[PDB]
């Protein structure tokens, strides 16, 4: 499927590449195709929380 | 004359009034302090260099740009054909917080922050796009981009692997298989072997053959469990495993 | 309770040390070339 | 408790000149010649 | 050390000691060098160069 | 496989070179080959050990 | 007891005197010629 | 006993003037010419 | 095999020099090859002790 | 025998010329052709105590 990377952490909004290289950008209460809802976004550890309970996070070597 | 000698020591002792031993530990001591005074806290950035496509539709969100205070970042853009493209003009929001570089025929720009967390924007002008260039430059993250090489949709003034499987660049999505019998480096990638050697192939073959200036040769070759070399007028042969 | 109003007094510098801060903007710069 | 006082006020002027020191960031340079 | 230009390239780290001379010399493929045009240094407080 | 060597040591981030000049560098909390995931930095002497037990040191000669 | 501070007295400016010979580095020097 | 402290005086001053005359060196002298 | 003399000593790092060209700089821990590993290394009156319990020492006529 | 005769003295070194013009320069602990070791150098009197019993001494008219 299709997995989003954060690609500029920052308060209030965040920043987004795809696995498909799709660009986006989002705030804290709204929707996300491919995961629904967005439920928590904090600059703290880089941590989306999805309204599927998922975390998503960057990509795992861009580090 | 033990008064005398007791003055000297005495006086030795208030004019050196540290031991050497002392000296090299008050050293010891300062090198712990500078170090301390240089060390920074969490982790830096991973030091990267990335290639984006920008888009000009009304919709499309613009580009962001991850800096490092005190760090000179990189920005060189090119066409569509991916031909170098120099910028006519530029201005840049907030100039206390980034400097630039720009010589007035480059197309690469320089960005060096001076805080963390303060985030500014940029218009750009190339030498032939009439529509603007808008950029979100961001500091404070986990990643730098050190040269970000960005494709564009428009077309400026301006519109093989065997050199570096030669100089010494393995090829992309390739794995070095294990050869035995002597030096040589080989690699697969799409099934077609890359050999890497200062040897001659006599009974197997090839397809095409570069040499370099220093001696050595590169083959690309089907490849067959057995190889012939020939070396000096000696005959040997080479296995490899699939 | 004579420390009701020393905490107050660097609270306010500090204080108006802040507000000014984000009072100051500076326009942005130019730059031609040929 | 006055060494307590003391020592406050000398790590005290120790750290503003260490926050005086984080502080400030100078600029780069840029050479060429041909 | 061969330096790579793809992206994909992890950027060259050089080790250096305090007030002591160290030589960059670049070259092409073959060894043929490159003489050098221009260059940007952040920080110069920590560094010195001598450039011809 | 392939012996990895420290090229610079400090806190934080981690530069690596492998036996075939592979050059890498690494944060706190990363998977390598070989050796599993890299589960301790120290800066001090120059060891990594990985998650497999394994040490990660300098060359012998280049020390 | 007594002669305690003033033993350290010229000692702290002794290293004083130490701390900042570390400080100063003179920079390189270059000379051409035809 | 008592009557050191003169006898220290002195010398200290004189073994300050020795270091410091062991501390300096000149530099050399270069000539050319035909 | 080859002979080797101390050249010159520095705390911390010292230089040896063989007569067959074989002139390096090694640490305390160091393998050094036909000696084996350096015990002992002290910046005054030139020895340097082996743990095979060789002595390195300076040329007495080049001294 | 080759007969050596002082022509400088310092403390730490001292210079021997032979009959044949052959001049070195030695320590106090030191082994020469012609007299064996060397026991003791006296800056002194300009005369070097040697490992034979004897005394090293410079040209009598020659001084």
């Amino acid at each position: 499927r299709i997995i989003y990377y954060i690609q500029a952490v920052i308060p209030g909004r965040a920043w987004l590449i795809g696995s498909n290289g799709s660009t986006l950008t989002v705030r804290e209460g709204s929707k996300i195709p491919g995961y629904g809802m967005v439920k928590l976004i904090d600059s703290l550890q880089g941590r989306i929380l999805t309204s599927s309970g998922q975390v998503i996070k960057f990509s795992q070597e861009d580090s | 004359e033990v008064i005398d000698k007791k003055a000297f020591k005495d006086m030795t002792r208030n004019l050196y009034p540290l031991n050497p031993e002392q000296v090299v530990k008050l050293k010891q001591i300062y090198e712990t302090s500078e170090y301390a005074k240089a060390a920074t806290p969490g982790t830096p950035p991973k030091p990267t260099a990335t290639s984006q496509f920008v888009n000009l539709s009304p919709g499309s969100t613009p580009p962001v740009i991850r800096l490092s205070q005190g760090f000179v970042s990189s920005l060189v853009f090119l066409d569509s054909t991916g031909a170098p493209w120099p910028i006519a003009a530029y201005d840049l929001g907030d100039p206390s917080s980034f400097n630039i570089q720009w010589d007035k025929t480059s197309n690469t720009l320089m960005i060096q922050a001076t805080k963390l967390y303060n985030y500014g924007n940029l218009a750009v002008r190339l030498r032939g796009l009439n529509t603007p260039v808008m950029l979100t430059l961001i500091p404070g993250q986990k990643a730098v981009d050190y040269r970000v090489d960005l494709r564009v949709q428009g077309y400026g003034p301006n519109a093989d692997l065997l050199l570096h499987v030669l100089e010494g660049v393995p090829p992309p999505g390739s794995r070095r298989l294990v050869v035995s019998g002597g030096d040589a480096r080989a690699w697969l990638s799409n099934e077609k072997m890359y050999v890497r050697t200062n040897l001659t192939i006599l009974s197997p073959g090839w397809l095409a053959s570069m040499t370099s200036a220093d001696g050595t040769h590169a083959y690309e070759m089907q490849k067959s469990p057995v190889l012939l070399v020939s070396w000096h007028g000696k005959v040997m042969q080479l296995k490899v495993e699939g | 309770q004579q420390e009701i109003q020393q905490r107050t007094s660097d609270m306010l510098t500090a204080a108006t040390q802040l507000v000014q801060d984000w009072k100051q903007v500076e326009t942005q710069v130019y730059t031609e070339g040929t």
